[PDB]
């Protein structure tokens, strides 16, 4: 229920923010429509989530940036989205609490295939005939 | 070399009894060394060292005095109770010898603040007049610093400053004129007097010329009262002294903004002045140039060309070569671009590293800036992509793509596709992002998307997160825009690459789920072409220029509407007649940035006139409140109401209005004069923009009269056939009067006078009348306030003067009477 | 009133043997040294009276182990700047009683500090006469 407070120090703080936009855009509202509150409930978050994506709104003392990451991504998909305000239904929450395609094993589907240092050596091995 | 702590500390002995000029001077040298070598003083020890040194001023030795001046300025800000040192500096300053004189004024004045300003003045006046450059110049620079603390003390010095100005000694003059311009300024005109006095003179001071050129560069024709020319007889427009910098500065301003026009011994419109200096050594750099020039940089460009072009090609020296590119760039233009582009192509061969990136950017950048076609720009942008392959960047993907979608897009994607064949993962995140973004957005039917997809698919595996995330989202948009595409999206997204990495996964889970699962109302909506994330300007070209040689919206379109908007906010004006029109001849009552700027417009309504007075109090000593512009009509008009300007502070516009009712039976015109006086309450102000005193006095400022013309009442129109309209409006309000226009000897002028005055456009283009014809019929039409047409017929007889019988008809008695009266 | 941006006399690395800043743009050591390294890298190992760095004409000369700098505006030329740079070289030489090298400068750090302040004063060219500077300063 913390979220206005945590997000807001960062939202008005600086660092590097390109890719931040993309990830916050699909993300901020999600899960249960009104289950938070510190001085901004889940709805303030959807407001915020939309501003950060590409809109404008006073919420979390404004977001750091609004202008999205790499050219294709844009705000718009998610802006349309949040049909049911940050709630597990057919919104961001759905997407967030679901995993894109099959995700199992160490076949590299949300995986990385053993221990990262051993893998560098295995990748190196071209196995040229 | 040194330790700041030890030296700052041992300085404290001065504060007690020991003064030892040798030891202390050394310790001081050490302080200057700590700064110079690059160190930062500690504040406690600094503060202590500063109070200690002041004792050392007792002993008058020229080296110790010198140490003391540099050390107190450096330690001044990181020290306390510094005020004690003023006396000691004055004592030193009056002591005769340049070692004390010049260096003290400078140290003293730096520490000196408005309280202390008064003290230094006698000694300052004595030091400024010196033709001994050290004392005078130090005193002149010192005065510049002092303008901050207190302006007024410095201003008194204008006479001593001027006295130095008359020297031809380079320093004394440079400093004197430069400083003066800053000091005496209270208005443009007083500075301008200072400049004209020196202006006629052929100096041997290049610095004075330069500092002055800058003051001069704009046209000044009020120098020492007035004069008939922007004239500068000191090189700015003249070329009395040759010396390549002064010559360059002067020549670029004068050519297309005369400081004076061309003289046989001083070109100043012609391109020449730069060019005669142009073949030279290292010196050439100023000389060879251009900027502006008559009428273009291009006839100019040819002279100089041998110099700029040979150095630029030959020298793979950075220092020469840079001067040569800047010089090429300067002799450049729209025309020059053919030449400029080959040279810039050539240039990278001399210095090729960043300079390589810059030339491939420059050739594109120049093509965008100076048109050799937008296509060619894209083709150059391909060459940039080819050569560097990585010094393109992220800002390039956005700029190339935005620029490209003006024309190039189908080609650009395709080119990009080929370009992508380069290098699988060293090509960078950015190129992959460009082919990806463009292939996504265009949705190639110009080439088969399958090559593009195959190229991008490999790049993603081994390149950064941002592109792999880019690739999934693009694919999704690519799906929504083109149905065909969906099968490729599925093979790509299931892969561990375009989804299921990290960032790439999150975006993908969203983008995928929206395409796969959901309606694609969202997906459809989202693609509007599949455009970039932001549309900036065209960033590259300016960047490139320096780097190489190292919604206004509107409502109104008519005066009546804009005024009508201003009026509409206030109720009374629309409630008491609605606005037919507002004047096509608004008259400014009082001139801009004098005492007041008042512009008044007379607005006509159905039965009323409202006068809007835009009032500015440009009174520096006052701020105004409850300001109104009062009115006395010279005919029968009732003044119903005044609407005040709430406040008019210094330099802030406000509007006040007077509503009056129009007569609707008047036998003489609605062309009428109102005497205007603004009355207001003054509260004292310190000039800034506004600030009011606790109490004040009533004051009035007189204004010019406002004249209302028949033109304000009528809006002009012509008719296809006057005769019908002319009868149709009302021959029942018909009145006829005969006039003689004796000051107008032909019909054409005569028609113009009735048309302007009345505010009626003569029908059928009847302002052009057969020259010197015996009879003519002049057809006038326009609509009068209230919205009723007014037609006027003037049957012109030409003798040697014009006589006319003017018959007017209108839907009212008033327009007829009004026109007839106004004309004569 | 402004011509000279800064004066630097640098060893043959660009490191600060000396710089005195007639701009307010370098007061901290880190940045004063960075500037110094920046101007020395462009200008050095190509001696001329011209260099263009940072959009400003930089006029420079060299000695055995130093490069001597005036940085000034580029609306001017080398020659105006050069007159300051010639004063700078000359005045230090006559003052120190030995030509400008790292050794002369270090030998008399005081003569060097004082002499440069007379040449430039807050970016205005205070003095440009080598002889005048030297008499004006006391070792």
């Amino acid at each position: 229920e913390d979220i206005q407070s945590v997000m807001t120090e960062v939202r008005r703080s600086l660092g590097e923010i390109p890719i931040v936009e993309s990830e916050i855009k699909k993300e901020a509202g999600e899960l249960k429509p009104e289950e938070e509150i510190t001085v901004g409930p889940v709805q303030k978050l959807v407001t915020e989530m939309g501003t950060y994506a590409t809109q404008s709104a006073l919420s979390s003392s404004r977001p750091t940036k609004k202008e999205e990451d790499r050219p294709p991504l844009r705000g718009f998909l998610l802006d349309g989205d949040f049909f049911v305000a940050a709630s597990l239904a057919t919104t961001l929450t759905k997407i967030a609490l679901r995993y894109v395609a099959l995700v199992q094993e160490k076949k590299k589907q949300n995986s990385f295939v053993a221990e990262a240092m051993l893998l560098m050596a295995t990748i190196l091995h071209l196995g040229k005939s | 070399h040194l330790e700041k702590s030890a030296v700052l500390q041992e300085a404290r002995v001065f504060n007690e009894t020991p003064i030892n000029p040798r030891k202390c001077a050394h310790i001081l040298t050490k302080i200057l060394y700590l700064i110079n070598q690059g160190e930062h003083l500690g504040t406690t020890e600094a503060t202590e060292a500063f109070f200690a040194m002041t004792k050392l001023f007792q002993s008058n030795d020229p080296t110790l005095r010198r140490m003391c001046y540099l050390t107190i300025k450096e330690m001044s800000c990181i020290a306390e109770d510094v005020i004690i040192v003023t006396s000691s500096l004055t004592k030193d300053m009056t002591g005769k010898e340049d070692n004390y004189r010049g260096p003290a004024v400078r140290a003293l004045c730096q520490i000196t603040d408005s309280t202390m300003l008064q003290a230094v003045e006698r000694y300052m006046k004595q030091a400024i007049v010196d033709k001994v450059p050290s004392v005078s110049s130090s005193a002149l620079v010192s005065s510049l610093h002092l303008l901050k603390c207190s302006f007024d003390v410095v201003k008194r010095w204008v006479n001593e400053a001027q006295e130095a100005a008359s020297s031809d000694n380079i320093m004394v003059q440079y400093h004197a004129l430069g400083l003066l311009y800053h000091v005496r300024k209270n208005d443009r005109l007083a500075v301008s007097k200072m400049i004209s006095k020196f202006t006629r003179h052929g100096l041997k001071s290049p610095f004075a010329y330069c500092m002055m050129i800058r003051v001069a560069s704009k046209q000044l024709e009020e120098e020492d009262g007035s004069r008939d020319s922007p004239l500068f007889d000191f090189i700015e427009s003249c070329l009395r002294n040759k010396h390549e910098m002064v010559v360059y500065e002067a020549a670029s301003a004068i050519v297309n903004l005369p400081g004076c026009s061309a003289k046989e011994l001083a070109p100043a419109v012609s391109v020449l002045q730069l060019f005669c200096s142009s073949p030279k050594a290292a010196l050439r750099y100023a000389a060879v140039r251009t900027l502006n020039k008559v009428a273009m940089k291009h006839p100019s460009a040819v002279t100089a060309c041998n110099l700029d072009l040979e150095n630029l090609v030959t020298d793979s020296n950075r220092s020469i070569a840079t001067l040569a590119i800047t010089t090429l760039l300067k002799t450049g233009s729209e025309s020059s671009i053919d030449r400029l582009m080959k040279q810039i192509s050539s240039f990278m061969s001399e210095i090729s590293d960043e300079f390589k990136v810059v030339v491939v950017q420059a050739i594109s950048a120049l093509c965008q800036k100076y048109p050799r076609k937008h296509a060619v720009l894209m083709n150059f942008l391909f060459t940039m992509l080819r050569e560097e392959g990585g010094f393109e960047y992220k800002r390039a993907i956005v700029d190339c793509i935005i620029s490209i979608i003006e024309e190039n897009s189908e080609s650009k994607e395709t080119g990009l596709s080929h370009l992508c064949e380069f290098i699988e993962d060293c090509e960078f995140t950015v190129l992959a992002t460009r082919i990806l973004h463009l292939l996504g957005q265009e949705g190639p039917k110009t080439n088969n998307p399958s090559k593009y997809i195959r190229f991008i698919y490999n790049r993603v595996v081994l390149e950064h997160e941002e592109v792999r995330a880019g690739a999934v989202s693009a694919l999704a948009k690519f799906g929504a825009q083109n149905e065909e595409m969906l099968p490729s999206i599925l093979v790509l997204l299931k892969r561990c690459v375009m989804d299921d990495d990290n960032e790439v996964r999150d975006r993908a889970t969203f983008y995928l789920n929206v395409l796969e699962q959901k309606q694609k109302a969202l997906n459809a909506g989202y693609i509007l072409n599949g455009l970039t994330v932001s549309i900036p300007g065209l960033e590259k070209a300016l960047q490139q220029y320096t780097l190489e040689p190292s919604q206004p919206e509107k409502v109104a379109a008519t005066r009546q509407e804009i005024f009508q908007e201003q009026l509409a906010a206030v109720p009374e004006f629309q409630g008491l007649g609605p606005l037919f029109k507002s004047s096509p001849e608004p008259v400014a009552l009082t001139e801009s940035e004098t005492e007041y700027v008042i512009r008044c417009t007379k607005h006509t309504f159905s039965d009323h006139l409202v006068f809007q007075f835009d009032c500015t109090n440009t009174l520096n000593d006052q701020t105004l409140e409850n300001v109104t512009v009062q009115m006395e009509p010279t005919e029968a008009y009732e003044v119903l109401s005044y609407v005040p300007a709430r406040s008019l502070p210094y330099n802030q516009p406000g509007t006040c209005y007077t509503l009056v009712a129009l007569p609707t039976e008047d036998p003489t015109a609605v062309a009428c004069t109102f005497s205007c006086v603004m009355k207001f309450t003054v509260k004292d102000c310190d000039p800034n923009t506004g600030e009011i005193d606790e109490e004040g006095y009533e004051d009035e400022y007189v204004l010019e009269d406002l004249e209302v013309t028949v033109a304000d009442h009528i809006q002009k129109v012509m008719k296809v056939n006057f005769e019908a309209a002319w009868d149709e409006v009302g021959d029942e309000f018909e009145k006829e009067e005969t006039f003689t226009l004796s000051t107008i000897k032909t019909l054409e002028e005569a028609v113009g006078n009735i048309v302007k005055f009345l505010g009626m456009h003569p029908c059928e283009r009847s302002d052009k009348v057969p020259e010197n014809k015996n009879t003519h019929t002049l057809l006038l039409a326009g609509v009068f306030r209230g919205g009723h047409d007014i037609l006027v017929r003037s049957r012109l007889l030409l003798l040697d003067t014009v006589t006319m019988q003017v018959t007017a008809r209108s839907s009212e008695e008033l327009p007829v009477d009004i026109i007839l009266a106004s004309v004569g | 009133l402004y011509t000279v941006k800064a004066i630097l006399i640098l060893d043959n690395d660009g490191d600060r043997l000396f710089a005195k800043y007639y701009d307010d743009t370098y007061p901290s050591v880190k940045e004063q040294k960075a500037f110094e390294k920046n101007i020395f890298n462009k200008t050095h190992r190509t001696d001329s009276e011209i260099a263009l760095l940072e959009g400003l004409t930089v006029v420079y000369k060299s000695s055995i182990d130093l490069y001597f700098y005036v940085i000034g505006s580029s609306y001017e030329n080398e020659l105006m700047l050069m007159a300051v740079l010639n004063c700078l070289f000359d005045s230090l030489s006559q003052m120190l009683r030995k030509n400008v090298e790292k050794r002369a400068l270090l030998e008399n750090m005081e003569g060097l500090f004082l002499a440069v302040d007379e040449i430039v004063d807050g970016g205005v060219i205070l003095e440009s006469d080598p002889q005048q500077v030297v008499h004006r300063v006391a070792l």
